[PDB]
RNA sequence: CUAGUAACGGCGAGCGAACCGGGAGCAGCCCAGCUUGAGAAUCGGGCGGCUGUGCCGUCCGAAUUGUAGUCUGGAGAGGCG
RNA sequence: CGCCCCACGAGGCGCCGUCAACGAGUCGGGUUGUUUGGGAAUGCAGCCCAAAUCGGGCGGUAGACUCCGUCCAAGGCUAAA
RNA sequence: CCGACUUUGUGAAAUGA
């Protein structure tokens, strides 16, 4: 964004070079998820299942204790980074099976 | 150990002998790298000796932020605004480093002009013997053509020393250089402290 | 058997002296290849050079 | 120059210079540092006070860079300037030095000046520094 | 294009028809030497990725390996040495199965050269990989821009010398940075190097 | 060069790299995936010819569980010039 | 130097805004073992758990939140020093 | 020696939730 202070020490500190905004490159888009891609993730999905972590999870959100349903989830996956997206992701399905 | 002297650090309690290295090579090496470059030079006589041209890129690390020196290739955003195509660049000693990223208007020109003089001072041969297509140059000129030996376009390492001389304005006295020059360390030393209590300021009024 | 601390090929062969050393030394030479006495006492047979 | 050594003056003395009554063998007193505790202890703790032992806090993966502060005292900054831009100056008409053009990122205060005026414009300041460089008159531009 | 819906189905490995389908092959398997050649990869997608083709030449060798640590083989648990080497049991091999079932089909197969090998399926006590040979004799492997590479001379036993991507994997050349400088070109490369006294000649 | 340094070590003996910088040489590339479907456009082998490290014709086979072509993220595919 | 004359195919360049597809028992996590300078764990390996597509790996102190710098793995080839 | 995870699938009852 907007250039460095100017001087050597401090909030935002070092030399003043007038700053520039870089093109759009390629792997900006890096993971965007495409159409067809998610038509055959969604496809397979209900195809091949649910793991049985991800069927506790989606009975301990079914029922609301959302704090053990990412325990279980960061218990499995590993880490949470991935479990709390993996607790959104079935918190998403649980509201779009009792949409309808 | 005895009489006052450095702890000693020898690193000699392994197999040292099996793994020394001698330089008796050196002046063969220096010998056959010479030989290299001669049947290189003749091979791609008449193009420069010193290979495609290359970008004046500043170092990193605070200790030579300030030290230009000469960088792997031209970015994508030099090459299109200097109307040089891609593939095309690095075909007519023109390096090109995909990876690199213009952040500076500064760098950018710097290097524009590096183009447009290597464009300048540019000659190339046709594909064939008569046909002189678009971006050739004419035999009249192409008659007296070299091989350039060595660094053809040096590259300065530090902006030149100069000391001009100026006036001491009042304002100038007055400035307390050292009391700013604590002040935004002041600054920086507090910068959590104080978005804190900006935080629940509107957290809470 | 063996030699008592056998010569290895890692001694020090080639001695470093500073470049300004050789030029000075390279100085003193010149100087005194410009003395008669010098060069007749060092061993060349100049009597009919003429300058 | 093994024609030097005194080894060779001590050749026919049957001790070759190292005792009858203590003889020289391999290594009564151990490989290299042993025993800095226990028996080299007066050594250590003579000539080498603070060996043994952890102070400060670890800094995992220094890079010199990091701390890269050249500095040069007040004293040596009328070097930089040279004489023919010493004489185009006045009362009221200074030099201007760039010291990050010279090498040097901080001005440290040791020394004298002389009475002429002087704006360095460097990178860092102390105190001294800018007391004596307004005592003599001139400036100092902070810039990076 | 079918192979991002078969893809995907492979991604979930715990589904119930992937279950039911890699026990059963996972049986099959049990009842059949560890080596056995089969005519068409049971994973064209996963074999696509890594270079495998429709093509004369390339063959698909089925290889089984046993699981578990490589336990030190010693006459009777007795390690002549010092205590801080003399344990038996909780020892790891450093190269992965995969690699052990590639070196396991170039030793057999000495005619053909190792392209790739993946993980097809997998029990208590044996990984089942799928090993891609290239028949380097073979004109339509001659003639094809592509696979030539693998003809010469110097791409002999990739898989006993460490060049695949298991061989990548466990040599730890999958990474760039730090904590990854130090095997290139090799550990043992590395070593020596730092090793090496330099004596300048006017040192 | 960093550097016998940061770090590691009954923090004892010891052990110990990397970034930056300067040099030598510098070249970047190709796949898999959505994409001929009026139509496998691909490859091998037998036989035959010639100009012979290959090309061509014919007949078999491989192959649609995908050969050739386009694409590789720096992109790309489309449409206009 | 000589005969052979380079297209409606491909590329480059300019614009558009629509798509924009990218490697799985793989990453990644726990524990064990080895190794490292790599220290709440440097690589590797065994076993268990096991993904993600407004995402994933890093930013040398584990932790959650906010922002920022950066790169795109789990397929392959590549002289020169 | 024994404990857990794994190959390890099927349905049924009785006691805890
Ligand atoms: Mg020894
Ligand atoms: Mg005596
Ligand atoms: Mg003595
Ligand atoms: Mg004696
Ligand atoms: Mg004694
Ligand atoms: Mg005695
Ligand atoms: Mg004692
Ligand atoms: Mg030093
Ligand atoms: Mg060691
Ligand atoms: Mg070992
Ligand atoms: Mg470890
Ligand atoms: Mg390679």
């Amino acid at each position: 964004s907007q250039p460095k202070s100017g001087l050597f020490v401090g909030i935002n500190k070092g030399h003043v070079v007038t700053k520039r905004e870089l093109p759009p490159r390629p792997s900006d888009r890096k993971g965007k998820g495409t159409k067809r891609v998610h038509f055959v993730r969604n496809l397979i999905r209900e195809v091949a299942g649910f793991a049985p972590y991800e069927k506790r999870i989606t009975e301990l959100l079914k029922v609301g204790k959302d704090k053990r349903a990412l325990k279980v989830a960061k218990r499995k996956l590993g880490t949470h980074k991935r479990a709390k997206k993996k607790r959104e992701e079935m918190s998403s399905v649980l509201r779009k099976m009792r949409s309808a | 150990v005895k009489h006052n002297n450095v702890i000693p650090n020898g690193h000699f309690k392994k197999h040292w002998q099996n793994y020394v290295k001698t330089w008796f090579n050196q002046p063969a090496r220096k010998q056959r790298r010479r030989i290299a470059r001669q049947k290189k030079a003749v091979k791609i006589f008449p193009r420069p000796t010193s290979g495609p041209l290359r970008p004046i890129v500043q170092c990193q690390t605070r200790k030579y932020n300030m030290k230009a020196r000469a960088g792997r290739g031209f970015t994508l955003e030099e090459l299109k605004s200097a109307g040089i195509p891609k593939k095309l660049a690095p075909t007519i000693g023109i390096s090109v480093d995909h990876r690199r990223k213009n952040r500076s208007l500064e760098g950018m020109q710097s290097n524009i002009q590096r183009l447009k003089t290597y464009k300048a001072k540019l000659v190339i041969f046709p594909r064939r013997a008569r046909k002189v297509k678009a971006g050739d140059s004419t035999p009249e000129e192409l008659a007296n053509a070299t091989q350039v030996q060595g660094d053809y376009m040096p590259i300065a390492r530090g902006e030149k020393r100069s000391v001009e001389v100026v006036k001491v304005t009042e304002e100038m006295k007055e400035f307390k250089a050292y009391g700013k020059l604590r002040v935004e360390r002041m600054n920086q030393r507090q910068l959590g402290a104080r978005q804190k209590k900006a935080a629940e300021a509107e957290k809470e009024e | 058997g063996r030699m008592f601390a056998p010569t290895r090929i890692w001694r020090k062969w080639h001695r470093r002296v500073n470049v300004r050393l050789r030029r000075v030394a390279v100085a003193s030479a010149l100087a005194a290849t410009a003395v008669p006495a010098i060069v007749t006492a060092r061993g060349h047979r100049i009597e009919s050079v003429p300058e | 120059t093994t024609r030097f050594k005194k080894n060779r003056k001590k050749r026919g003395h049957v001790s070759a210079g190292h005792g009858r009554v203590g003889k020289h063998r391999k290594h009564p007193g151990g490989r290299g540092n042993a025993g800095g505790m226990h028996h080299h202890r007066i050594l250590f703790d003579k000539y080498h006070p603070g060996y043994f032992g952890k102070v400060g806090m670890r800094y995992f993966h220094k890079l010199s860079n990091r701390f890269y502060t050249p500095t040069v005292n007040v004293e040596r900054l009328w070097s930089m300037v040279p004489s023919d831009k010493a004489a185009e100056a006045g009362g009221d008409k200074a030099p201007v030095v760039d010291v990050s053009q010279f090498g040097y990122f901080k001005v440290l205060g040791k020394g004298m000046l002389p009475e002429k005026p002087i704006v360095v414009k460097a990178k860092l300041i102390s105190k001294i520094a800018e007391k004596k460089i307004k005592a003599a008159g001139g400036a100092v531009v902070l810039v990076a | 294009g079918a192979y991002k819906f078969v893809s995907e189905l492979w991604r979930r490995k715990q589904s119930d028809v992937m279950r039911f389908v890699q026990r059963v092959r996972c049986w099959e398997y049990r009842q059949q030497p560890a080596i056995v050649r089969i005519t068409r990869p049971t994973r064209p997608d996963r074999a696509r990725r890594l270079g495998f083709k429709a093509k004369q030449g390339y063959v698909v060798y089925r290889i089984r390996v046993r699981r578990g640590g490589r336990k030190r083989p010693v006459p009777k648990g007795i390690v002549y040495g010092k205590p801080k080497h003399q344990g038996i049991t909780q020892l790891k091999f450093q190269r992965n199965k995969r690699s052990v079932a590639e070196e396991r089909a170039g030793r057999r197969l000495g005619g053909l050269r190792v392209l790739n090998s993946y993980w097809v399926n997998e029990d208590s006590t044996y990984k089942y990989f799928e090993v891609i040979l290239v028949d380097v004799a073979h004109s339509a492997v001659r003639n094809d821009p592509r696979i030539n590479w693998l003809c010469k001379p110097v791409h002999k036993h990739r898989e006993l010398r460490g060049l695949t991507s298991a061989g990548k994997k466990f040599r730890g050349l999958r990474g760039k940075g730090h904590r990854h400088h130090k095997n290139r070109p090799s550990r043992r490369a590395t070593w020596k190097r730092n090793q090496t006294v330099s004596l300048r000649r006017y040192r």
